[PDB]
């Protein structure tokens, strides 16, 4: 019906910088738009209503503007408290959200691979874990290869929240197979592609 | 001051119904529309409907029409949202929110109610080592448990630097899984003990697993 496009999906800035989040409506259905803030582990919080009216108790560094189809939330001089998720809203429609991330210099991941444990094998399951440690930006590509054959749809990724000290991310990728399938193949490898790596990094082992 | 206090956590099987309450205080209950908004784990906000506590008129999102019922008990200043035929996609945090005056926006929010949808039963995890080999990485795999959460410490909390406990991932079996890892100097692997202390309160599981190279 009506779609609200928030731009960008992620905004990477340093404390003390100006953030400008964008919300575009497919068909202009109101000059009035509301902005909400959601910090980790908290309920959403209204910042702006009717495009430019600041809610009660909201710091003045938050200001909204725009009319028709284009709306903007400005956060003057970002503070550590502000790196959160922000949503725009018109009537029953919500934007997909924009995550405000702490920016830092690119950091390549340290990659480690962990074979299944003997104890787990005894139980008839094999979990191969690939660890990507302390990297930035969050965009990372992990590719499992069993006997040099690409896998698909049989792995799961989990990513930590940006670290409070060095602002890096870590990522795990778990390949889960049955004991039978795990012992039919010899070579297990996880290939990592990241903008901080000049070429992909592969960590592998023989069962 | 305005206050919206919702009911506590819910755990339901798929196909059941759930009724979340939202008790309002500090203002004229009938004077302001109440909306319901939900947030599934790790994604955005989704509007469900509103009720007008003055008279009881409702307006539901099309995707919940016939499934959801919003009511209010003016005599105890409480609004309710009942969702039936629960699906796995209904697992989310549900919020009640009040309009400030008459504009369609959410000025006052309840604290939120987690509604878990699962066919699984309480179960403690199996803890498997992630054996390592200037820095080396090791960890522990905490596999197949329900419900969340588990807590992982290293050397009884004496080791906190470099620790990374990943968010749990819901497997297709309905059970959760996560790994906790830590980076340590390579020069100490042959003599330093590394024990992950896993705690799953629901199952009374307290497993200490030594992680040797």
């Amino acid at each position: 019906e009506i779609v609200l496009t928030q731009s960008p999906a992620t905004l990477s800035l340093s404390p003390g910088e100006r953030a400008t989040l964008s919300c575009r409506a497919s068909q202009s259905v109101s000059s009035y738009l509301a902005w909400y803030q959601q910090k980790p582990g908290q309920a959403p919080r209204l910042l702006i209503y009717d495009a430019s009216n600041r809610a009660t108790g909201i710091p003045a560094r938050f200001s909204g503007s725009g009319s028709g189809t284009d709306f903007t939330l400005t956060i003057s001089s970002l503070e550590p408290e502000d790196f959160a998720v922000y949503y725009c809203q018109q009537y029953e429609f919500f934007g997909q959200g924009t995550k405000l991330e702490i920016k830092r210099t690119v950091a390549a991941p340290s990659v480690f691979i962990f074979p299944p444990s003997d104890e787990q094998l005894k139980s008839g399951t094999a979990s191969v874990v690939c660890l990507l440690n302390n990297f930035y930006p969050r965009e990372a590509k992990v590719q499992w290869k069993v006997d040099n054959a690409l896998q698909s749809g049989n792995s799961q990724e989990s990513v930590t929240e940006q670290d409070s000290k060095d602002s890096t991310y870590s990522l795990s990728s778990t390949l889960t197979l049955s004991k039978a399938d795990y012992e039919k193949h010899k070579v297990y490898a996880c290939e990592v592609t990241h903008q901080g790596l000049s070429s992909p990094v592969t960590k592998s082992f023989n069962r | 001051m305005v206050q919206l206090v919702q009911s506590g956590t819910e755990v339901k099987k798929p196909g059941a119904s759930v009724k979340v309450s939202c008790k309002a205080s500090g203002y004229t209950f009938t004077g302001y529309y109440m909306h319901w908004v939900r947030q599934a784990p790790g994604q955005g906000l989704e509007w469900m409907g509103w009720i007008n506590p003055n008279g009881g008129d409702t307006n539901y999102a099309q995707k919940f029409q016939g499934r959801v019922t919003m009511t209010r008990d003016t005599s105890i200043s409480t609004a309710y949202m009942e969702l039936s035929s629960l699906r796995s996609e209904d697992m989310a945090v549900y919020y009640c929110a009040r309009e400030y005056s008459s504009g369609w926006y959410f000025a006052y929010w309840g604290q939120g109610t987690l509604v878990t949808v699962s066919s699984a039963s309480t179960k403690g995890p199996s803890v498997f080592p992630l054996a390592p080999s200037g820095t080396a990485a090791l960890g522990c795999l905490v596999k197949d448990y329900f419900p969340e959460p588990v807590t992982v410490s290293w050397n009884s909390g004496a080791l906190t630097s470099g620790v990374h406990t990943f968010p749990a991932v819901l497997q297709s079996s309905g059970l959760y899984s996560l790994s906790s890892v830590v980076t340590v100097p390579s020069s100490s692997l042959g003599t330093q003990t590394y024990i992950c202390n896993v705690n799953h309160k629901p199952s009374n599981t307290k497993v200490d697993k030594k992680v040797e190279p």
